[PDB]
This record gives C-alpha cells, structure tokens and sequence, in this order.
RNA sequence: CGAGACUCUGGCAUGCUAACUAGUUACGCGACCCCCGAGCGGUCGGCGUCCCCCAACUUCUUAGAGGGACAAGUGGCGUUCAGCCACCCGAGAUUGAGCAAUAACAGGUCUGUGAUGCCCUUAGAUGUCGGGGCUGCACGCGCGCUACACUGACUGGCUCAGCGUGUGCCUACCCUACGCCGGCAGGCGCGGGUAACCCGUUGAACCCCAUUCGUGAUGGGGAUCGGGGAUUGCAAUUAUUCCCCAUGAACGAGGAAUUCCCAGUAAGUGCGGGUCAUAAGCUUGCGUUGAUUAAGUCCCUGCCCUUUGUACACACCGCCCGU
C-alpha cells in the first residue's frame, strides 16, 4: 500500500504500474522482455515489483547498464546487432534509433541491389518460402 | 388454464414413437388416483418406476 | 495405391524374426559337433566359441 | 434510465426492441421503451409467414415493434411476440 | 531410509540451504544473463536456483548407481516451443548441469564411481540423511 | 443379437446326437471332450459351438 | 501416474487376502472380500481394458480425416 | 483361345484338383477389352485358408 | 470480447477499506477482493498476505495457482 | 471409515433430497459415498451403469470440456475440492446439501419435443425423465461456471460455488435457473 | 459362391515346460553405512552399487505347448422351435485388424515395370554434364498446423512409459552412456553394442507442486522484418536447416455452410519409424491423461426388401412438347 514513488521515464515513454518492471519497460523498441529482465538483475533491482513503485534512482541505474552493456558484463551474443554494418562494434540499439538503422539497411541493400533489399522494396516476400496463397488475404 | 401439480409414476413403458424414434410413449399411474392411468410421452430415456411431475393432463401427449 | 488419387489406403507388412539362445557347458568339439549335424535347410544355427 | 415512473412494462404493452445480436433461439433484444431491459424474441411465435427470406441488405442497428406477453420483473426476462400485433401497428 | 521416504520438495529445499551454509558452490561466470534452456521464454528470475538444482542433482544421483550430464538435462527439460510448429521434448543447457556435477564433486557430495558418472560419497550420504531427519519430523504430505 | 448359430454347427449336432445318444451327457465340458473322440473338428470355437448345441438338444430330447 | 495408483490398490488388498488364505485363516480373508466387493472397485478381478489398435486413414484410432465435398 | 483354355483346364482337373479356374484378360478384336473365365470344380476366396489351399501363377 | 482493467498501483484507501469491511467477508480469495475494490488481483493477493499478520484472515488453502483464505476462524 | 465413508474433508451425512421425483438419480450415501470419486473411468459400458455414478462424480466429469481442458480429471478434482471449500465459507452448512438443492431447483419439469403441425413452429408439451433432469442440470451448472471464468478474474472453482448457491435458493443470477424458466414457460404454451 | 465359418492381434491362466545376451524372490546379508526409525548396541527395515551360491522361481519379463465363452448354469419368454431377455462366473453371448463374390467402370497408371502395340525422336537426341524454375502472388479452394489463454503464459522443483530402432550394409553408413569447453547452436576425447549384452534401470510429455502474473490482444500469440553466430554439402544465391537478440501482426470463439465420433472411445499429450548428405507443420504405429452423450430409429440421407407405374433402356444428370 505504497503509492508514492510513481511515474518513471525510460526512453521517451512513461512507465507506470501495469505489469512487472521488466515487461513495463518494453514499450520502447530495442528492449524485449528478456533484455529488460537481465538489465534489472544486473542493476540489483527486484523485478517482481511495479513501475509505479521504485524511485528515479533505480531507473537511471538501469539506463546506464543498458547503454553500456559490455562494460557491465551483458555479453556480445545478447545484443540485437552484433558487429553491425554501420559501426565496427557491437551495439545495443534502443528507442527511435532502431527505426533509423532498419531504414538504413533496407536502403543500403537497394543501392547494392542485393536480393533482400529488392524483394522488400517491391513488396515480395524476402524469405524464399511460399507466398503462393499467403502474404495476403 | 390451471390445475394442481400431479405426481405420476411410470407403470409401463409402452414403446417408442416419433418420426426419428426419439419420443417414448409411457403410461403413468396417476398415483393420487389408481382409477386414472393416462398416456404421456416422455422425451428422455425412461426406466420404469421413476416419477414424473406432471404440470398438466391438458394438451395430451401422444404419438407422432 | 500407385498414383495416389482416390482415398488414403495404406498397407503394412510385417516380418517377425525370432531369436533364441541356449548355453551348453561341456567339452569343446563334441558339443558343436553332435549339435550342428542332422540339420540342413531353413533354420540358421550358429555355434559360438564365446563364453569362457 | 427511462422517462416512465414505473420501471417495468406490463402484459400486452407495445414496446420497441433494439435487435442487438442474433444468437441461438432468436435474439436477446433490449427494450428501449423501458430503459435497456433484456427480453427475447422467437422461438415459438414471432413469424407470421414463411417465404425463406428475412434479410438481404438489412444489416444492423435496426429494431422491431413487439408486444409483451410474459414479463418477469424479478427475473429480468421478457417473452415478446410480434405475431400478436394488429392495432399495435 | 532412502531419501524417497521423506518429503521430496522439502528435501531439496533443506539440502539447498545446507549447501549455502557450506559457503561454496564453485559458481559459474554465467547465470546472470543466460538463455538457460531453450524451453524458457524468459531469462531466470534470480541467480539463486543454482543451489536448488545442486540439491536436486545430489538427490537424483543418490537414487542411481552413477550418472552424469544426460540424466539431469532430461529431468530439468520439458516442452520446447518451436514457434508455430508442434511443441516437442528437448534437453536444454548442458554447461550448467556439467558445472553443478563438478561443483558437487568439489565439495565431495558425489564422487566418480563405477557404472559411469558420479555416485554418492559417504560424506554426502551423511549430509542428505541429516536434512532428511529435519524434513521427516516436519511433515509427511 | 449377434452370433446366431450357422448351418455347419447344426448339421454336425444332428449327426452326433443320433449316433452317440447313450454316450452324450448334458454337461458342456464332458461333451466337448466327447466331440474330440468321435470327430475331427479343425477349430476349438467350432467344436465348442457343436458341443454346446448338442447339450441343448439332449436336454430337449430327454422329454 | 493414475494407471499405477489403481494397480497398487488392487495388489495391496489382494496381497493381504492371499497371505491369510494360505497361512492364517479363511474367515479373515473372506471378511475382507465381503467388505471390498460390495461397493466395488475391481480389486480381486482383472480389468479387461487395454489399448485399442489404430487403423489407417485417420489421425486417431476411430477419428478420421475431414472430407470435402462440392 | 477357347481350345487352348479347355485343353489345359481339362488336363489340370484330370491330374487331381478340387477345382481350377483359368482367366484370359486383355484386348481382342481391336479396341475393346474383354475377360473370360473358364472355371471347373470348387474355388474359394474366403479368409486366410485361400492362401494355403490355392496356388496361383 | 472484453476489456477490463484494475488499478495496478498499491494504494492507500483500498487497504484501509479492506480491513474495515472485514465482517462482510467470510470467503476471501484474490479475485473477490480485486472485484470488490479496485486492487489488481496480484496486489489483491499480496494485501491478504500482509493482512494474515494481523490474523483477521486464516489460511485454509495454500495451492500454487490461487489461494483461499477464510475470515477469522470461520466468520 | 466403514461406518460412514466421508468426503475428503466434508461429510456425506446430512444430505437431503428435497424432491420425491428426482430420487434414485440423486445419491451420495445411498450406497455411493466416496472419499475420492473414480469408478473405473468407463460410464458408457452399460445403459444400467449411469445409476451407479453419483451426482458428485458426474459433476466432476462434465466439467472437463473445451479442447485444452479435455481429459484432465486431476485438474478438475483439485478445482472441485477447492470449490466445496468456497461454498462452505459462503453459507456454512454442508457443501453437498447446497449441491443437491441446486440440482433440484435447476432441473426442468416440462420441456418440449418437436411435433409436426403444418410446418409451422409448434412443439408438443412433454414431461422429461428425472435422469434427463439431473443430466441437464449438471450440464447447465458446469457450463455456467466455465462461461463466467473465461474473461473474468474469478477461477472455475469460485464461479462454480457462486453458481450452486444462487441456484440452491433462487437469486436470478444463476444461468441454470434462467434457462429452466425459459424451457418450462415454452412447454406450457405451444399447441 | 460372398460373408459367416476362418486367421491374426488385444484380454483370463501364482496351472504346464524353460531362461547367465531377461528378471524376480529368498536368505545368509556383510560392506559403501546413514543412523532415518526401532533396539543399549550387535541387529532389524530401507532407493542404489557391491557380496554371490551346488539357492529357489517364472509372479513381473519372455514364448512355447494347454484350458477357459458354448448364450454354458439357472429363471422368464417364444410356433416352447429358430431365438430373445435377465442373472452367476467373469475376458460375456460388448476388442481391433486380415478376408472378398457375381458383375460393372473407357476410375487411375505407358512416368513402377529391358511388361507392351503403333506412332514420334534418335548420332543433327527426346540417350549426358553446367545453370535456373517447381519455392514467383491483385485473388478462389481443400487437408492441416498454431492460436485466441488462468486445467494457461512465467520461474524453480516432483515424477511414470510403451511400440519400435541401431555401426562394421553390393554404388553409402549408426545410436551414444561417459570427460572437457561454450547461454546456446555447436565443438572435442573416449568406450560399448548387428543389440532383451550397448544406446536405455528407455525415469518422455501430459500429470503433480511452491510461486509470479490476474484476465487486461496481457507476458495469450509468434506473424513479418533487421543484425550476428554455427551446422550440412564440392556448390544454399531465392533464409536447405539450426541457434542468439531485436522488430512483437491478425486472431479475444468464426457467417453462408460443413466433417467426424459410442470406449481406453472423442479431445488433450509426447515418443519411435519411413523420406534422408542436409532438411517435417507430413504420414504410419505406440503408450499416457481421458469425458459429457444414443444406448435408439428410419425423419433427412445412403444402401439394400416386396408391390406398383413408366413415352424410361447409353436406363431421370433420362426423356419430352409448343411458340
């Protein structure tokens, strides 16, 4: 019966009680359920609680660990982009900046005219799998 | 219009009628009266000696 | 069915191979000798030097 | 709520029912004459003729003039007919 | 007694706590970010479970004539979600199970013996029985 | 309902009853063995149906 | 798990009776047989029911694939 | 066709047979198919004893 | 179908309401408490776990899926 | 134990059948008392067999319906045992007595069977067998409990308990009662 | 003649004969020995390994010969017959396959067939290698699969199986206990086993349990897409496949319509085998958890009985008329 602590920001979304902390965070892009769960474990925060619980302190501690993942022993395999294509590292991409890179890669392979690029642009299915009577109604 | 509820007990399962064969004729001893004994059709499976709760003897239930 | 139209009809054949062994203990040759003779067709019989 | 002082209709009261959805026996309609109280139409009596038609481009949001047969103030069920209608046009 | 006579759920919990008291479990440099098994759709709640697993493994080995990684992996294993295909059995993480076997061996709860893999140590036999007694008084369910 | 006797059973039964009247009993078990002695019947189910009907016949016959 | 429960119950009651039938006395075993058999649970007579064979042209034993018709 | 069938059928029956049947199938007389059955004796198709009792080629 | 949500913040007023409504209950489960208040269902549950260290509620089930509490001994 | 065979934490004693027409398909102690319901898992072996099965066992069986929940008796036994406890807190009493009352009040008397009459929609008023009245009642009540639980916080145990109590003495918040009143009303009418 | 009968499988044989590629019992039981409990303790009971016999057995396990079901016993009913109903014993006159006549069909197949007629082509191939497509999607259909959640999503934990199968093979090759490393995919070292010896005491999934979540498209759901790691192959581009993370769709119960189902059955649930260098959302069996319901009838439908009518006979999807 503790209100009191409420209204937390992770990146560009308002995070309040609704679900357990981990799930609450995943409003933003680049943070799945598994990502937010493992960040909280690293940051020594009980993740069973609500996001209308916990103060501003805990939030900042989460933000620092997510955006410096290697330097807090979140390994390279766990990352959304490994080695990347723009950047020679290994970067966790979050929020609006994921949308940027997705656009980049699709444009990139239209220039280079690679099969992935062309198919996606034309609206054909990028994977070689059937689209015979599927990929519509 | 209205009559009192009559308990009547299955004396003899007469056989089965119905177009699909899913209506069973029954003769029920009127229980209150041994003089009356009247034929009413039961929808369910009937085992002799079980008791119906007749709400009418109006609108006689009969072969079809 | 060759050429599959119609209905799904499946055929299942079995073949039931039967095995048995018998361990005799007694001396060397006269075992395998007296046993393996007097039979020729259609039932395999193997006499094995195995077991000490 | 409703404009009327009484909370329920009576026997052979002409009402207007909003057909919300068709399901099983007929339709669990809402009497709009008296608040939004639940009632039902068909199974036995409602139809006056059969011609094997009852809609084509008659979609939804529509409404039937009906008359009250049986009303259960306590139980909240109102058995309704449209077959009864003649001066209730 | 065998360990089976006493409450199984209470046994593993009591033994797991006894392991914590010992002060070592030779813990991995993983289990803080892990996938774990592929039967999991969410990363582990805590890093506590390693003790519980160790207790469980010790109990399982006590039953058998000796066993290694394979036995633990099937028990912890369950149904694996294959996406939009049928769910089917699999065996998950082998690094953790191997690590648990090594760690228990280090404490001398279990040791290598005949019939392959680790079988119980008399040191472990004594430990398991002491917590078995505590459990035996507590309930039977 | 099902498994009403066939002609093959009844014919054999008539045969046996006429020519072995004094030997035959009224008990299934003993008659079943008597049918082994006085005939060659290539199945036990068939022999049982024969034996069976022959007891039923003997019971009627001895009235 | 359930299969085993039913089996064990049958074997334990049968066990007791079996022991008393050859060694102790008939009246004890008979008393046990009376008490059980009345409400009944088939603990001294075998259950016939074992799996029925699957036959082709269906996904189940008696279940059969959907047909399609114009 | 009939002469050939009758001679072989009669000879096989004469050797000792409970019965026998000879079938000639295929086309004759251009573009229509025909079958003929030339049967004598007893023949079964019933259950498992058919496999045992009758030899076919 | 349906759309229904409850407050997912642990609140002041609803805890107080709970303990001072206590003669109403004789059956208490998470779901009941949740419906009768606006407390979550999860935080229904948890409020009960707190409440049980008054001992205005007594455990009579302890099942994994959901728990059943009594109010006092029997009411 | 052999003196009286109780339920697994409730009594089979003081269970009264409040109707004289529904007898011999309502039982719980007229031979058929059990700590744990289970006969042999067949009930379709004979037409005789249904009489053997008491109302309690029939209620557990009817519950497991809708594909995922099919063929899970162990889950249902746990849910049902919990449900009895929920009934006991809510009304005191014996939960089995509440169950029996609920069946009697939910069971219809007259219903209707189809009869031809010009091709117009008319039906013949008929009474139905007490076996049918019990079978239909148990169906209605299980379906009611499941229906509520589906998109609501309350579990099957709680909704089943609520469904029985409302039917036991009328409240008009029980599905089974509402359906029965429709069936009997329609029966009276007709041709 | 078909079907019945018959055969094969499933169930009833603490009777019969056997078992060291199988186990069980039963001591004496001692040791690893824990005291968990009793006993002061020796000792007794105990999941497993180990002690093993000139032990005993076939109960579980195996497969051979044997018996048991015939409506037998009894009671009602019926031409007192054929048969029917109940009752006992109990596998009950309640299992599932295998089995096909007379005759039809322009059913399918020349691409299973060095079976085959005629025709085409044939050194310029329609006889072989290099490359691509079958995998392209504004849309219609079918069998499925995954779903719509709380008998569930989630995190620990408990725990019981069966049918079958394997390398050392006549054009290509295994299952893996066990050691180590890696979240994982996977990598790497051994040893046994053509096998009830070894994989595999097949300790599988459902199930059971203490939580978390709280009915909210929510974490139900895993669509689509992006980045990366590996495995298979000489070759994966048009993801062969597998894994790791992120991106996190419709769908919250399905209209017109329509399939299948009576008991270990429907439904839930895993497993083994086949295809195979790699590749299962497939199919064939198998065990597990396991209902509600007719318990009947000919209404619709289909098929099969007499009678009757027919301008029908390539047989009503026929015929058959006038403008």
């Amino acid at each position: 019966p503790e209100k009191f602590q409420h209204i937390l920001r992770v990146l560009n979304t308002n995070i309040d009680g609704r679900r357990k902390i981990a799930f609450a965070i995943t409003a933003i892009k680049g943070v799945g359920r598994r990502y937010a769960h493992v960040v909280l474990r690293k940051a020594d925060i009980d993740l069973t609680k609500r996001a209308g619980e916990l103060t501003e302190d805990e939030v900042e501690r989460v933000i620092t660990i997510m955006q410096n993942p290697r330097q807090y022993k979140i390994p390279d395999w766990f990352l959304n982009r490994q080695k990347d294509v723009k950047d020679g590292k290994y970067s966790q991409v979050l929020a609006n900046g994921l949308d940027n890179k997705l656009r980049e890669d699709l444009e990139r392979l239209k220039k280079i005219r690679a099969h992935r690029g062309l198919r996606h642009f034309w609206g054909l299915r990028v994977r070689g799998q059937h689209t015979k009577t599927t990929g519509r109604r | 219009r209205v009559q009192p509820i009559k308990l009547a007990r299955v004396t003899k399962v007469l056989g089965r009628t119905g177009s699909q064969g899913q209506c069973t004729q029954v003769r029920v001893e009127f229980m209150d009266d041994t003089s009356r004994s009247i034929i009413r059709n039961v929808k369910g499976p009937v085992r002799e000696g079980d008791v119906l709760t007749l709400l009418e003897s109006e609108r006689e239930a009969r072969r079809l | 069915t060759p050429c599959g139209e119609g209905s799904k009809t499946w055929d299942r054949f079995q073949m039931r191979i039967h095995k048995r062994l018998i361990d005799l203990h007694s001396p060397s040759e006269i075992v395998k000798q007296i046993t393996s003779i007097s039979i020729e067709p259609g039932v395999e019989v193997e006499v094995t030097i195995a077991d000490a | 709520c409703r404009f009327y002082q009484h909370k329920f209709p009576e026997v052979e009261d002409v009402v207007m029912v909003n057909v919300r959805s068709i399901a099983e026996m007929g339709a669990y309609v809402s009497l709009l004459e008296y608040n939004n109280i639940e009632g039902m139409i068909l199974l036995s009596e409602l139809s006056r003729r059969r011609i094997r038609s009852i809609n084509k481009l008659i979609r939804i949001g529509r409404n039937e003039c009906v008359v009250v047969i049986r009303v259960d103030k306590e139980k909240g069920y109102i058995d309704l007919s449209k077959r009864r209608v003649s001066p209730e046009e | 007694v065998t360990v089976k006579d006493v409450n199984q759920q209470e046994f593993v919990r009591a033994l797991a706590a006894f392991l914590k008291k010992s002060g070592k479990l030779k813990v991995p440099e993983w289990v803080d970010t892990v996938k774990l098994a592929k039967h999991k759709e969410l990363a582990p709640y805590d890093e506590n479970w390693f003790y519980t697993r160790a207790a469980s493994t010790a109990r399982h080995l006590y039953l058998r004539g000796g066993a290694g990684v394979g036995s633990m992996t099937k028990i912890y294993g369950g149904r694996q979600r294959n996406g939009v295909m049928p769910s089917h059995f699999s065996r998950g993480s082998k690094s953790v199970a191997r690590r648990v076997l090594q760690a228990l061996e280090g404490l001398k709860m279990v040791e290598k013996d005949q019939d392959w893999g680790r079988k119980l140590t008399p040191q472990g036999q004594r430990d398991l029985d002491r917590i078995a007694g505590q459990v035996a008084a507590a309930k039977k369910k | 309902m099902g498994r009403v006797r066939t002609k093959t059973v009844k014919k054999a039964a008539r045969v046996i009853i006429e020519k072995y009247y004094t030997r035959l009993g009224n008990d299934f078990h003993t008659n079943k063995r008597v049918c082994e002695e006085i005939a060659i019947i290539p199945s036990k189910k068939l022999r049982n149906k024969i034996a069976g009907y022959v007891t039923h016949l003997m019971k009627r016959i001895q009235r | 798990h359930v299969a085993q429960i039913y089996a064990i119950r049958q074997s334990i009651s049968k066990a007791l009776v079996a022991y008393y039938q050859k060694y102790v006395d008939e009246a004890s075993k008979k008393e046990i047989k009376d008490i059980l058999i009345q409400y009944d649970r088939t603990l001294l007579v075998a259950d016939p029911r074992r799996c029925e064979s699957k036959k082709f042209g269906g996904p189940g034993a008696r279940a059969r694939y959907q047909k399609s018709y114009r | 066709v009939r002469r050939a069938c009758y001679g072989v059928l009669r000879f096989i029956m004469e050797s000792g047979a409970k019965g026998c049947e000879v079938v000639v199938s295929g086309k004759l007389r251009g573009q229509r198919a025909k079958s003929m059955k030339f049967v004598d004796g007893l023949m079964i198709h019933s259950g498992d004893p058919v496999n045992y009792y009758v030899d076919t080629a | 179908r349906d759309k229904l949500n409850n407050l997912v913040l642990f609140d002041k007023a609803t805890y107080d309401k709970l303990c001072k409504e206590v003669p109403n209950y004789k059956l208490i489960t998470p779901a009941v408490v949740s419906e009768r208040l606006k407390i979550r269902g999860s935080l229904a549950r948890a409020a009960l776990q707190e409440l049980l260290s008054k001992g205005l509620i007594k455990l009579v089930s302890k099942h994994r899926a959901q728990v059943i509490y009594t109010r006092n001994t029997k009411g | 134990t052999p003196d009286i065979k109780l339920f697994g934490k409730w009594s089979t004693d003081d269970v009264q059948i409040n109707d004289i027409s529904l007898q011999d398909y309502i039982a719980v102690k007229e031979k058929y008392a059990k700590y744990l319901p289970h006969s042999a898992g067949r009930y379709a072996a004979k037409r005789f067999r249904k009489a053997q099965c008491p109302i309690v066992e029939r209620l557990t069986n009817s519950m497991m319906m809708h594909g995922r929940n099919n063929g899970k008796k162990l889950m249902t036994v746990r849910i049902v045992k919990h449900a009895f406890e929920i009934i006991h807190l809510l009304t005191g009493e014996n939960p089995l007595q509440v169950l029996v009352n609920a069946i009697i009040n939910s069971g219809p008397r007259e219903d209707s069977t189809r009869i031809g009459r010009a091709g117009t929609v008319r039906r013949q008023a008929v009474d139905v067998s007490p076996l049918r009245r019990v079978n239909q009642a148990i169906w209605l009540l299980c379906t009611g409990a499941r229906e509520a639980a589906f998109r609501n916080i309350k579990t099957i145990a709680e909704c089943l308990a609520d469904e029985l109590i409302n039917a036991a003495k009328g409240s008009s918040n029980s599905y089974a009662i509402k359906k029965k009143d429709e069936l009997e009303r329609v029966a009276k009418s007709n041709r």
